[PDB]
């Protein structure tokens, strides 16, 4: 929480990031998220919903994978969606 | 930091059996050597049974037979898996020779030598394991190949003199027999430890020849799904024999208790002698026929050296294709005329498919390969 | 020169001269280099239903349905079950086809 | 000669349908750890 | 020499390594000699035969073949390692015949 | 919680094809 503080309040330094901001938060968003509601936002994640969260996107999916080199020794598709769940939590 | 690749037992078994690279192309022939190796733990386990309640005196012998198959619950049971489980691991190792043969598998060498040690001993104890239930035709194979060892001069003497260990029939021959047999089958997982040890280093044939290092994959979870499939295959068709059928491969008449006197009208021994017994129906000389079967036998160790062709697997060799086919075409005969009797006209039959053996074996398939070097441009 | 867009979560970054106003090479030409591509070969097509639940009638949503550019015939146009029935339909057939030659080949044999 | 038939018999249908109901199991299972395999499509792009 | 024509392009027609894109000189049994030779190939030789065997592995893993319009011709049959491996066999006939003297 | 099912479903079908000659169908006979 306090590196994703650092992270919402040291990049809008200057004018062409606040300006950056602005665009796309008018193209996407529909408006300005103002930064205190940025920091409200982040106010209330606790251990919980971090996990309820992160289980709800990050286990038991099925991924993309992307690869480019030597990637001979990268798994096989089995071994990455095996490795997105655990056997008994 | 993971137990896979820090832990020397996870280490030997990652190493061994999980990250192992397979070629992505062997056909379900590649499943039959390892279901060779848990026909052998089925018999290992049946062979602990049988070292429950069996004794090794004749005619109580015969009766302790008699008590396996009634007096102990699910005692047939056993005695019908390690009967059934002989038939299937000649069948899988059958396969698996024919297999070796096929798909250019004998440029391996010295796993060729550890394997045709293992047919050399797999052979002596299904032979002498079939002499311990003590019936006629037991007796009369075990007098047969004993008789046949004593025609050598000079050294069959004393090997019928410690195997028979007297003047007649007595307690000491089966005691050395159910010895022999107990011992052999553990030194047969030894060779087979080496076996696969001497696999390791060189890695898997691919059905294609090629080398198969630009396309390789984990053997887990592939080809253990693949091998728990044959494995599931291989027991229900063992068990099908086991409690459907117990006794069509089975010769009927071992099942009477064995008599001196009387002499049988057909002495045959399992399916998977009866070519080898064709050989000894083939030629009539006694040290001529030792010498016939040990080199039917060894010939598979001699022929990796001859391998003339610049190819390795018949995939793509159409007439050797043909010479494979009619030679298990042959050998189908040789097992067939083995369990007939010796009379017009099997004879002749028996003695010229042994000498068309004998050359689709040794001679042909030189000129074959080098008739196959020649249609593609590349011999002298 | 002072703000480039970069850094995987889309945000106008620092970079240099001849990094971000000079995003082209010095290269004279496009050399003899290996080629590229960004094009999944796998041909996948999502066809979306989207129905109506009410009305009573059901026709005309069947008819959007069924005029479909797919190139399927229309007994494999429903997708799963269609495909499923018309699977053991001709697997059943073809076992009962095989079974009558040899039944009557066993018939043609006496006893 | 065989006081063990009906014994016999009840183990090989409860081996068949034991057999019948673990194999299409074991099937399927193959059949999606090797269609992750049999669903890859490759291809060369040399630099010409 | 029409009767040995015909007969080749039917033995290289029923030989099956050209349903599978294959060349002949894929096929060879990998010895010292032919890994020696294969060693000596240009990297875009090298490139083309590791693709085309990593094509026919995968090809006979589904236990299907090329169709028909791209199978490897008998007149593009290429010959590439042939004279690399008839340099390895003169030389390794070379030394061995230096060892005997 | 399946294979007891699994064993009484395979002996039930095994007396419902072999009726009259097992010893379990004459057990009102002499006992
Ligand atoms: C017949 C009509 C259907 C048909 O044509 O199916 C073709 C189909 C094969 O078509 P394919 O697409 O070329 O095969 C690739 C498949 O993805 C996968 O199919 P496959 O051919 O690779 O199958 C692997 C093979 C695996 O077989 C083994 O591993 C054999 C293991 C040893 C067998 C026993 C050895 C000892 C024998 C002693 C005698 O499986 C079988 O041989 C049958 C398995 C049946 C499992 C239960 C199904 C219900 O055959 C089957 O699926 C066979 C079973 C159904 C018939
Ligand atoms: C029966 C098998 C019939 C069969 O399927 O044969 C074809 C197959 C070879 O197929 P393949 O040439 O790889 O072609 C694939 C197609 N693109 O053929 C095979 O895979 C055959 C492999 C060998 C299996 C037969 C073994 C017979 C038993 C030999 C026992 C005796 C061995 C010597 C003992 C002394
Ligand atoms: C010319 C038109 C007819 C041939 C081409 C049409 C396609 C035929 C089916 C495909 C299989 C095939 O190509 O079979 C050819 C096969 C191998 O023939 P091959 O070994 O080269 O020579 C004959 C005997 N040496 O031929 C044979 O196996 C036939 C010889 C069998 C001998 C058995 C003993
Ligand atoms: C061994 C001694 C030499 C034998 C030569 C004859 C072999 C049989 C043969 O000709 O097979 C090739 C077959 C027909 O030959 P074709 O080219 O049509 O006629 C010219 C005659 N060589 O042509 C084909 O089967 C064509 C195969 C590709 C299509
Ligand atoms: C070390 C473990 C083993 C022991 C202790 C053992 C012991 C026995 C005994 C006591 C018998 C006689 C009882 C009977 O016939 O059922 C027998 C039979 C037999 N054994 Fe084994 N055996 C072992 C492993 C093997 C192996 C690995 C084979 C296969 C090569 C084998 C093949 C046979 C055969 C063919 C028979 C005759 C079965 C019959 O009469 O139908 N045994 N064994
Ligand atoms: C005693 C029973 C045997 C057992 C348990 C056994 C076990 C195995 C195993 C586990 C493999 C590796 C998997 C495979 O490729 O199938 C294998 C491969 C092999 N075996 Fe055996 N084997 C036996 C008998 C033999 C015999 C008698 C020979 C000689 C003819 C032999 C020669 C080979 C060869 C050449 C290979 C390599 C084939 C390949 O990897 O493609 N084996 N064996």
């Amino acid at each position: 929480k306090n590196i994703l503080r650092n992270a919402l309040v040291s990049h809008l330094d200057g004018t062409t990031p606040v300006c950056e901001d602005i665009g796309r938060s008018l193209l996407t968003y529909g408006r300005r998220i103002p930064l205190a509601e940025w920091e409200s936002r982040i106010q209330e994640v606790d251990a919980q919903m971090l996990r309820d969260i992160c289980s709800k996107y990050f286990y038991d999916q099925c991924p993309a994978v992307a690869g480019y080199g030597p990637i001979e020794q990268l798994p096989d598709y089995n071994r990455i969606r095996s490795g997105m769940f655990w056997l008994r939590f | 930091t993971n137990m896979r690749k820090t832990h020397p037992l996870f280490k030997i078994i990652n190493h061994s059996f999980i990250d192992l690279p397979a070629p992505s192309n062997i056909s379900s022939w590649w499943n039959f050597g390892s279901l060779l190796g848990v026909c052998l733990m089925v018999q290992i386990i049946t062979g602990l049974f049988l070292a429950m309640h069996y004794t090794s005196d004749t005619m109580t012998a015969f009766s302790s037979v008699t008590h396996i198959c009634r007096d102990v619950n699910y005692g047939w049971l056993i005695r019908y898996m390690h009967a059934n489980g002989a038939s299937m691991f000649f069948i899988c190792l059958f396969l698996h020779v024919g297999r070796g043969l096929y798909y250019g598998s004998y440029t391996f060498m010295e796993t060729w030598n550890i394997g045709v040690l293992l047919l050399f001993a797999v052979m002596a104890t299904a032979f002498m394991g079939y002499v311990l239930p003590w019936g006629q035709m037991s007796f009369w194979g075990a007098t047969v190949i004993t008789n046949l060892l004593s025609a050598i001069p000079y050294i069959g003497t004393t090997l019928v003199e410690w195997i028979w260990g007297g003047f007649s029939v007595d307690k000491a021959t089966l005691t050395r027999f159910f010895a022999f047999h107990f011992i052999l089958p553990f030194i047969i997982a030894a060779l087979a430890i080496v076996h696969l040890l001497f696999l390791h280093e060189t890695g898997s044939n691919n059905p294609t020849g090629l080398n198969s290092d630009a396309d390789k994959i984990p053997f887990h979870p592939y080809y253990t799904i693949k091998d728990i499939l044959g494995i599931l295959i291989m027991f229900l068709i063992l068990m099908t024999l086991v409690l459907f059928f117990p006794d069509m491969l089975g010769d009927p008449d071992n099942y009477m208790p064995a008599n001196p006197l009387n002499t049988p009208p057909h002495i045959k021994p399992e399916w998977y002698f009866l070519f080898a017994y064709a050989i000894l129906r083939s030629i009539p000389n006694k040290l001529g026929g030792v010498l016939a079967l040990i080199l039917s036998i060894l010939i598979l160790a001699l022929m990796p050296f001859l391998h003339t062709s610049k190819q390795r697997s018949l995939m793509f060799r159409p007439i050797t294709q043909i010479l494979y086919w009619i030679l298990v075409a042959n050998l189908l005969i040789l097992t067939w005329i083995g369990g007939q009797p010796v009379e017009h006209p099997f004879i002749i039959i028996g003695q010229l498919a042994s000498i068309s053996y004998f050359s689709i074996i040794l001679i042909l398939m030189p000129i074959s390969g080098i008739i196959e070097d020649k249609m593609l441009k590349l011999y002298p | 020169m002072y703000y480039k867009f970069s850094s995987f979560t889309q945000k106008l970054a620092g970079a240099w001269a001849s990094e971000a106003y000079t995003p082209q090479g010095l290269k004279p030409v496009s050399t003899e280099a290996p080629p590229i591509i960004f094009a999944t070969p796998t041909k996948l097509t999502s066809s979306v239903t989207a129905y109506d639940y009410s009305g009573k009638n059901k026709v005309p949503e069947l008819q959007k349905f069924f005029q479909k550019a797919d190139g399927v015939p229309i007994h494999l146009k429903r997708g799963l079950p269609d495909q499923m029935l018309y699977r053991t339909t001709m697997a059943l057939t073809l076992g009962g086809t095989i079974y009558c030659l040899i039944a009557l080949y066993m018939a043609s044999q006496p006893r | 000669s065989e006081p063990e038939h009906d014994h016999r018999k009840r183990m090989g249908l409860k081996m068949l349908l034991m057999m019948g109901l673990l194999l299409p199991l074991t099937y399927a299972m193959k059949r999606h750890k090797w269609s992750v395999l049999k669903s890859r499509k490759l291809a060369y792009r040399p630099p010409k | 020499s029409k009767w040995l024509d015909g007969f080749r392009k039917w033995y290289y027609n029923a030989a099956g390594f050209n349903k599978l894109g294959l060349m002949r000189d894929d096929t060879l049994h990998e010895t010292e000699d032919v890994k020696e030779a294969i060693r000596r190939l240009p990297e875009d030789l090298y490139n083309d035969r590791m693709f085309r065997i990593k094509r026919a592995l995968d090809l006979t893993m589904r236990h299907q073949i090329l169709p028909k319009d791209q199978w490897t011709k008998y007149e593009e049959d290429k010959f590439y390692l042939e004279p690399y491996l008839k340099e390895v066999i003169r030389e390794r006939k070379e030394r061995e015949e230096w060892a005997k003297k | 919680f399946f294979e007891r099912a699994f064993d009484q479903g395979a002996d039930a079908i095994y007396e419902h094809i072999n009726e009259g000659k097992l010893w379990k169908h004459i057990k009102h006979k002499y006992e």
